[PDB]
């Protein structure tokens, strides 16, 4: 559909942010286990990764149509540890917090096509 | 392990109709009788268990 070309990118970002969000919370809670490594993604070549499949062919009423079912970098340590836990408070609160307002700009950006959209044809 | 497999299959079929006859036979019995032999004496002789 081109309304789904429209609207991809922008879901695709914002559920490349959502994801994102998930990991840097896992690694504020697992900042205490020893041993445990502090874990990302890096947003634009997944971004690509996602921007750039065959659902299995149903002949009749009874066939069963198909059923359906990112990478992530290591951090590098800045200080040494004795327990082996290389997450930093300071680095992954600041990175939290921008995903965190780059995630409301998507759910803007979004809204505002999406309201346009909807305005184009209200009448 | 995790293994999901979902397959859609085609399968032969046979369809068949039929209308049987009316007036076909369901059992038959029969009755026979036979006579037995006057030879030119005029004996009637009865037949045997091979005739």
């Amino acid at each position: 559909d081109r309304l789904d070309a429209a609207l991809r990118f922008q879901q695709e970002a914002l559920n490349l942010r959502a994801q994102r969000q998930e990991i840097l919370a896992a690694n504020i809670a697992n900042a205490d286990t020893p041993g445990y490594q502090a874990r990302d993604i890096d947003f634009a070549s997944e971004l690509k990764k996602v921007m750039v499949g065959v659902a299995l062919t149903l002949t009749s009423s009874h066939h069963i149509p198909a059923q359906a079912v990112v990478d992530l970098l290591y951090r590098v340590p800045d200080q040494p540890s004795l327990d082996g836990n290389t997450v930093d408070m300071d680095r992954e609160r600041t990175q939290f917090a921008d995903n965190s307002l780059k995630y409301q700009m998507g759910l803007t950006v979004l809204g505002s096509q999406l309201k346009g959209m909807m305005n184009v044809l209200q009448g | 392990t995790q293994r999901n497999e979902t397959s859609n299959y085609e399968v032969d079929r046979t369809i068949r109709h039929t209308k049987m006859n009316v007036g076909d036979i369901e059992r038959l019995s029969v009755a026979v009788v036979v006579n037995y032999k006057t030879l030119a004496d005029g004996k009637p002789l009865p037949l045997t268990a091979d005739q």
